[PDB]
C-alpha cells in the first residue's frame, strides 16, 4: 500500500487522537453553549481609537479598555439596520457561537452588551491586519505559504463542524494575521449550529457553493467548497469563479467549470478538483472518510499537523509590529459617529442578546 | 480577458 506498517500504525493513532481530543470539545462547547457566562460592558469602559473595517451593520473599532487599558476589536451593530435585514437571529447566532467555541485559530470574545440603538460584541485585537490586504499586496502567495494558512482552516473547520456548526463565510476578509504569523477567523455572522440540513441564501457570491445558489437545503460541505475556493485565491491571487457582478459569478459557479494557472502543481489541482466538487457524494469533506480526505491528501504530505495546532511551525510572514494599538497594517476608513438614542430601537427583537 | 472584483466583497443576505 502506500503506508507502510509504521506509518499505517501512526496515522490510525493519530486520527483516534483527534476523536478523542474532539469529543472533549465537544463537552467543553455543550457546557459553555447552555449554560453561557455573563461578560458584560457597557461603551463608556472604551475609548474608541480607530474604524479597522465595516460591514452591514456598522463598523469593527478599535478601543481601549479604561481601566485595564487593554486593546480589543469591537464589533458595532446598529439593531435597526439588522432588523430591516432579516440578520436577527444570525447576529444572535453570532454572539452565542463566539462566547461558546475556544480554539486557536478562532477569536475570542471579550464582552458584549447593547444599548438603545446598537448591539456590541467586543474581541481580542488581532495587529497584523487581514489575509486579504497582505494578499492583494503581494499578488498571490506560494504554495508552501497557501498550505501553511489552509491546514489552520482544516483544523478549524474539523473543530467546528464536530460542534455542528456551520461557519458559512470563509473569505481572506475574514482572517486576520496575529503577531506571531497565524490566522484568527473572525466574524461569525453567519455561523449556525445546524444538526443536517439548513436553507438561508447567505455568504460572500465569490465563496458561495452551487447547493447554495440552487436554493438546496444543504450542509457543512459548503465549508469545504469555501476552502476550495481560498486555497485557490491564496495560490493564483485571484477566485476560481471571477466576475464583475454576483449574477455573472453564480452563472460561473454552477457550471462548475474550473480552470487552474499553469504554475499550479498537479497536487494542487487535484485537491482543488475534489473540494470545488460540484457533485456532493464526491466532494472531500462530505465522504465517508470526512476530513481525512483532505489531510491525508497529497497536497498536505509535508503538514505536521499537530505542530500548526500547537503553532510550532516556522510561519511564513511575521506582521510588522509597532505597539498594542498600532493600526499600520489596516486600511483607512471614513469615521462615522457611533450614535445612541435617547429611545430604544428594537427591544423586542433583541432581548436574548 | 477576465475581469472580476478585486476590492473587499460585501456578504449577501438573500439572492
Amino acid at each position: 500500500g502506500h503506508m507502510g506498517n509504521a506509518a499505517a500504525a501512526k496515522k490510525g493513532s493519530e486520527q483516534e487522537s483527534v476523536k478523542e481530543f474532539l469529543a472533549k470539545a465537544k463537552e467543553e462547547f455543550l457546557k459553555k453553549w447552555e449554560s453561557p457566562s455573563q461578560n458584560t460592558a457597557q461603551l463608556d469602559h472604551f475609548d474608541r481609537i480607530k474604524t479597522l473595517g465595516t460591514g452591514s451593520f456598522g463598523r469593527v473599532m478599535l478601543v481601549k479598555h479604561k481601566e485595564t487599558g487593554n486593546h480589543y476589536a469591537m464589533k458595532i451593530l446598529d439593531k435597526q439596520k439588522v432588523v430591516k435585514l432579516k440578520q436577527i437571529e444570525h447576529t444572535l447566532n453570532e454572539k452565542r457561537i463566539l462566547q461558546a467555541v475556544n480554539f486557536p485559530f478562532l477569536v475570542k470574545l471579550e464582552f458584549s452588551f447593547k444599548d438603545n440603538s446598537n448591539l456590541y460584541m467586543v474581541m481580542e485585537y488581532v495587529p497584523g491586519g487581514e489575509m486579504f490586504s497582505h494578499l492583494r499586496r503581494i499578488g498571490r502567495f506560494s504554495e508552501p505559504h497557501a498550505r501553511f494558512y489552509a491546514a489552520q482552516i482544516v483544523l478549524t473547520f474539523e473543530y467546528l463542524h464536530s460542534l455542528d456548526l456551520i461557519y458559512r463565510d470563509l473569505k481572506p476578509e475574514n482572517l486576520l494575521i496575529d503577531q506571531q504569523g497565524y490566522i484568527q477567523v473572525t466574524d461569525f455572522g453567519f455561523a449556525k449550529r445546524v444538526k443536517g440540513r439548513t436553507w438561508t441564501l447567505c455568504g460572500t457570491p465569490e465563496y458561495l457553493a452551487p447547493e447554495i445558489i440552487l436554493s438546496k437545503g444543504y450542509n457543512k460541505a459548503v465549508d469545504w467548497w469555501a476552502l476550495g475556493v481560498l486555497i485557490y485565491e491564496m495560490a493564483a491571487g485571484y477566485p476560481p469563479f471571477f466576475a464583475d457582478q454576483p449574477i455573472q459569478i453564480y452563472e460561473k459557479i454552477v457550471s462548475g467549470k474550473v480552470r487552474f494557472p499553469s504554475h499550479f502543481s498537479s497536487d494542487l489541482k487535484d485537491l482543488l478538483r475534489n473540494l470545488l466538487q460540484v457533485d456532493l457524494t464526491k466532494r472531500f469533506g462530505n465522504l465517508k472518510n470526512g476530513v481525512n480526505d483532505i489531510k491525508n491528501h497529497k497536497w498536505f504530505a509535508t503538514t505536521d499537523w499537530i505542530a500548526i495546532y500547537q503553532r510550532k511551525v516556522e510561519a511564513p510572514f511575521i506582521p510588522k509590529f509597532k505597539g498594542p494599538g498600532d493600526t499600520s497594517n489596516f486600511d483607512d476608513y471614513e469615521e462615522e459617529e457611533i450614535r445612541v438614542s435617547i429611545n430604544e430601537k428594537c427591544g423586542k427583537e433583541f432581548t436574548e442578546f | 480577458i477576465a475581469a472580476g472584483r478585486t476590492g473587499r466583497r460585501q456578504a449577501i443576505h438573500d439572492i
